[PDB]
């Protein structure tokens, strides 16, 4: 039981990371590119709304 | 008299108000939809016609002190409206005491569709039966003044208040039976609940009743100031209906 | 509408006349929750018991009455997570084993657990004591100082039994809520009037309440 | 699925008959039911229709007011009574089904009929009546009197199939989708009041005539059709 | 070695901690402060769908953004056409303890389980004009909570044993077992990739899996009671999670820490269910207040309310195409908004 634990520990203890600054960046440039696709962001008009 | 012109006036607008928010509660909530709570909304009907169509022109009577200007538009369809609301009233109050009787009387039988179908039939007998009282004497044969003949003097009497006096009295003695056979606190407060239901009642309309039916069977003087006083207890009534059966229930108050 | 359009509506109606149907018969039910320790009598405490592991579910009817019994024994899993389904329930039967010393201590965690729950603050419980001949003739040997050691009195038949009793009925602590309680053997047929007559109980209790009397 | 019709005979002018149809092997009382009759030299035409629960009632004006439908779902079985029978009555009746909601394929299944011998609607054209013509592509046209577009996005149109001495399958409804168990070498695109079928490798058992139905409003109207051959 | 592997543990734990430390340097508040905020979103009720007599547990949204299947307690699925608000089917069930389903990515098939401990498939598209039931799995010790489906021949399923499992519908066979939690496994969310998931549990503990290898590779805790919901990005690179703590919070995978909560001083009540946008602006809860809330996924600013139930919130769900959000409660009723 306690062999199982080390083993799982040591394989998600040897990864690679990134810096936030870099994931705060490139999930606030997704956002930027689709906002003109987001119908509950932007509402589209009446003639284009299917309810 | 400018102070009773001015109470009197605050008793009007409170009726009209409170029946009103009675159905501004009831239609606007999803919980409000049950069988029991269909009895309420006619009782609630009755009662906001009276402050409206009865006791604002009636006002005017005393008003002007002992004349009707208005011939026949006003003293003929005015005592129309008084009979047929306010026996309605009356009705309603005993059609809401059978349904409880019965709930405790016959709690396995007495419920779903078969309390539907009875609760709607009260209510359907409740204006027909005012309906023929009132449209009786104008259809089958300055003063406005009510028919005095001494066979409508008992048959609009007795069919209309003392018939219902005997239900209640005895659908409410059964079931104070049946809560303290069950078994201090719950009680006192069994007690407490019937006394101020019958209490209400007997008080606002026996002393009405009591001289409209002595006065023509026997010969007998009444002077017009204590009419006074009896004519505004029975319209009071319907004052203390929505703060007893919609005040004291602890669901109308978390809707509100 | 077009042609195709006005014939999906009428299929669309006849679903809601089937839907519709389907509630009128099934609110002519009473729905009951069956909870226990493990052997203490749960699966044999109607003799016309018909079946109808997760959750065993089993049904008779009693004068012109149908009753639904769900026996949640095989969940073990956190009970707080699924404990919300049965809210609508008229009343909760409990069993407990008067024979039984081990599974007493055990019995009055779970007993007090439900009777304190959020989902269960207005909700009747019926309360059955099982295996009344064998609880006399083992008490002899044993006079229930090993379950409970803070006890006196002569313990032949009737103080310990009454003890047993008082000791799970000091878990109550709601003004809107009910025990009743019953003694029952191996060999007893009239379970089913028991339960017939605590529901009927039950329902005045409720009609009181909205009456404003209770 | 199966759709067994009986009846059929010799019945002289201004006599009485009735046919009856026995369904097994699917849900018989959530299915619509039509009556179409073919005569001996000529296509297709449209009788009578009967809703999910006997709810609704149709009939063309030829056979108004001596034609009468029926079901009866318990037996699964259904009736067309006919009274003063005229020579023209003298065709084949068949029996279909039908199903309606979003998404659903009616016309999909037709059943072998039986013979009877005596002894503001929309136009639908098919000009070509014979092509002579494997490996190659065939296209096939037909024509409507008004748009079959409605306002909701939908293009009611129908093909069908009919192989010597059998009897017709839908290949294409609703003008683009391709019916179940049918190849994928069959095509169909169109706009309004002008429509076309293409056929792509051409192989055996390719051989009949070819129908465009219209289902915008009853009653229904069928073409003259178009025969392949060789 | 009774003992000594215990010290080995709690070394790799610290080890752990001090890499993340070291890779933050500036937070996501800082970072978006100098952004222009939405404003405030305000939706109606467009659609409002009755026939369900008793408290609605599931729903699950069409690829076409048309069609829906939700679940009751009253034994009965139904498929609701939105546009129209018409009846499609009405699927009878066996048990009436019933607490999740799903809609087959190309439409043939519908799924549901409960207490039963099965997951029953049914097919949709079939000869006789009637859906009947095409395979149960069983398998399971405890109650489904949530599955998933991958293809029409594989489904993934999370259930109250403390392990998630892969079968084959043909076969009827568990293929890959998922092990490794503590607590019941509550919620599920397959990646836009269909090569990864995260589920949530009752250890307050959520946990990334390989579904080829059937391995866990990365593990998140911050919480401090049971995660309800669970939801990816729409970019894959990150998900979002609901607790009975009254608090939302958003993790990233290439960072392998938390990146922002959501929370006030108002809300004290669990949450039932979160979702995105089609741009993942917006962040969608819902509460066991009554009220569902919109959140700036970015700015952590609220910025709406959306108001229609008398009862707990219970499900959610955003169309394909992002036009419309339907919401579930235990009112017997179902709104889609707009
Ligand atoms: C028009 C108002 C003056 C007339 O002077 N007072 C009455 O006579 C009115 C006579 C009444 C009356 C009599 C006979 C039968 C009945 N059923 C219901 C009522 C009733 C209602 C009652 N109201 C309160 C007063």
């Amino acid at each position: 039981q306690a062999r199982k634990l080390v083993e799982q520990l040591k394989m998600e203890a040897n990864i690679d990371r990134i810096k936030v600054s870099k994931a705060a960046a490139d999930l606030m440039a997704y956002c930027e590119a689709h906002a003109k696709e987001d119908p509950l962001l932007t509402p589209v008009p009446a003639s284009e709304n299917p309810f | 008299g400018v102070l009773i012109l001015t109470l009197l006036g605050f008793l009007v607008a409170a009726t009209f108000a409170w029946n009103l928010l009675v159905l501004a509660t009831i239609l606007r909530v999803r919980t409000f939809h049950r069988v029991p709570h269909n009895l309420v909304a006619s009782m609630a009907v009755s009662d906001v016609l009276v402050a409206a169509l009865v006791m604002p022109l009636s006002l005017v009577h005393e008003l002007s002190g002992r004349r009707w200007q208005l011939g026949r538009r006003l003293c003929q369809l005015w005592i129309a409206c008084d009979v047929l609301c306010c026996t309605a009233s009356i009705w309603n109050v005993t059609a809401i005491a059978l349904d409880r009787y019965w709930s405790i009387t016959r709690p396995m039988e007495y419920t779903l569709r078969t309390r539907k179908c009875v609760s709607n039939v009260m209510i359907a007998l409740t204006w027909a039966l005012s309906a023929v009282i009132s449209l009786a004497p104008l259809l089958f044969g300055e003063e406005c003044q009510v028919s005095r003949e001494p066979s409508y003097a008992v048959f609009s009497t007795v069919g209309a208040f003392y018939l219902p006096l005997c239900v209640v009295l005895f659908v409410y003695w059964k079931i104070y039976k049946a809560a303290k056979f069950r078994v201090e606190q719950k009680e006192q407060r069994a007690a407490l609940m019937v006394g101020i239901l019958i209490g209400v009642f007997v008080l606002c309309w026996i002393p009405f009743f009591l001289t409209e039916l002595i006065s023509p069977l026997c010969s007998c003087d009444i002077p017009a100031i204590w009419k006074s006083i009896f004519l505004w207890l029975g319209y009071s009534n319907s004052f203390f209906n929505p703060l007893i059966y919609t005040a004291f229930n602890k669901n109308y108050n978390s809707a509100f | 509408l077009s042609a195709e359009d006005k014939a999906a509506v009428e299929r669309s109606k006849m679903i809601e006349k089937n839907l519709k149907e389907d509630g009128i018969s099934a609110a002519k039910d009473v729905k009951l929750l069956l909870l226990g320790a493990d052997n203490s009598g749960k699966s044999t405490i109607v003799k016309q018991m018909k079946i109808i592991t997760g959750i065993v579910e089993t049904h008779f009817t009693f004068k012109n009455l149908h009753f639904r019994l769900f026996d949640v024994g095989g969940q073990r899993s956190e009970r707080k997570k699924w404990i919300h389904c049965f809210e609508d329930v008229t009343a909760i039967i409990f069993c407990v084993d008067l024979s039984d010393y081990n599974r007493m201590h055990e019995s009055l965690m779970l007993f007090d657990s439900i009777c304190n729950n959020k989902f269960f603050i207005d909700t009747s419980i019926i309360l059955f004591l099982n295996k009344k001949d064998l609880f006399g003739e083992k008490i002899k040997k044993s006079p229930l100082t090993i379950c409970f050691p803070e006890y006196t009195g002569p313990n032949t038949y009737e103080d310990a039994a009454a003890y047993i009793q008082a000791q799970f009925e000091s878990k109550n602590r709601s003004p809107n809520k009910e025990i009743y309680c019953h003694m029952t053997c191996a060999t007893d047929t009239n379970n089913a009037q028991v339960i017939f007559d605590a529901v009927t109980d039950i329902i005045i209790a409720n009609n009181l309440r909205g009456c404003g009397l209770y | 699925v199966q759709l067994v019709e009986s009846g059929g005979g010799l019945v002289q002018p201004g006599g009485s008959r009735k046919l009856s149809c026995s369904a097994s092997g699917f849900a018989f009382s959530s299915f619509g039911m039509h009556w179409v009759r073919q005569a001996p030299e000529k296509g297709l035409e449209w009788v009578a229709y009967i809703s999910s629960g006997s709810g609704t009632i149709y009939y063309a004006d030829t056979v108004k007011g001596r034609f009468t439908i029926s079901r009866d779902d318990p037996k699964n079985t259904l009736f067309l009574q006919m009274t003063s029978l005229r020579s023209e009555d003298t065709a084949m009746y068949y029996c279909v089904r039908s199903i309606y909601y979003y998404g659903s394929s009616p016309f999909d299944f037709w059943g072998q009929g039986t013979t009877l011998t005596v002894s503001s609607d929309i136009v639908m054209t098919q000009a070509t009546s014979s092509v002579p013509v494997p490996g190659e592509s065939v296209s096939i046209s037909c024509r409507s009197s008004k748009s079959l577009l409605h306002s909701n996005g939908n293009t009611y149109l129908y093909w069908f199939l009919q192989r010597p001495g059998q009897s017709p399958q839908l290949l294409i409804y609703r003008m683009s989708n391709l019916a179940s168990g049918v190849p994928d070498r069959f095509s169909g695109s169109g706009s309004g009041t002008a429509f076309t079928l293409t056929i792509s490798r051409l192989e055996a058992e390719d051989v009949g005539v070819y129908y465009c139905m219209q289902h915008l409003e009853y009653p229904l109207t069928f073409g003259a059709g178009t025969k392949l051959e060789l | 070695e009774l003992d000594q592997l215990r010290q080995e543990a709690e070394q790799l734990k610290n080890q752990i901690r001090d890499a993340r430390k070291a890779c933050a340097d500036a937070t996501l508040s800082q970072i978006t402060n100098n952004i222009d905020p939405v404003g405030r979103i305000q939706m109606r009720t467009r659609r409002t769908l009755r026939g369900h007599l008793a408290k609605i547990y599931a729903m699950h949204w069409g690829t076409d953004s048309r069609l829906l299947v939700s679940a009751s307690q009253d034994g009965k699925l139904i498929i609701w056409d939105s546009y129209t608000t018409n009846k499609v089917h009405a699927i009878p069930l066996r048990s009436s303890w019933v607490m999740t389903c799903a809609y087959a990515p190309s439409g043939n098939y519908v799924a549901c389980g409960g207490l039963d401990n099965i997951c029953s498939i049914y097919n949709l598209k079939t000869r006789e004009g009637n859906v009947r039931v095409s395979r149960e799995l069983a398998g399971h010790t405890g109650y489904l909570s949530c599955c998933r489906f991958l293809d029409d021949n594989q489904i993934v399923t999370s259930s109250g044993d403390t392990t998630c499992a892969l079968w084959d519908i043909e076969t009827g066979q568990q293929t890959t077992t998922f092990t490794g939690h503590t607590g019941d496994v509550m919620s599920l969310s397959l990646a836009p990739d269909t090569r990864l998931f995260v589920s949530g549990a009752c250890d307050a503990s959520a946990k990334l899996w390989d579904v080829r290898e059937g391995m866990c590779r990365q593990t998140f805790t911050g919480h401090e009671s049971d995660i309800n919901a669970i939801c990816f990005f729409p970019n894959g690179n990150a998900f979002a999670t609901g607790s009975d703590d009254a608090t939302c919070r958003l993790f990233d995978l290439r960072a392998d820490q938390e990146l922002m909560t959501y929370s006030h001083d108002n809300i004290i009540c669990g949450i039932t269910s979160v979702s995105f946008s089609k741009s993942g602006r917006l962040l969608l809860a819902g509460y066991d207040d009554f009220n569902c809330n919109v959140w700036d996924a970015l700015k952590a600013d609220r910025a709406g309310v959306l108001a229609g139930h008398d009862n707990r919130v219970s499900c959610l769900g955003v169309t394909d195409d992002g036009m419309a959000v339907a919401t579930g409660s235990w009112d017997s009723f179902l709104k889609i908004w707009n």
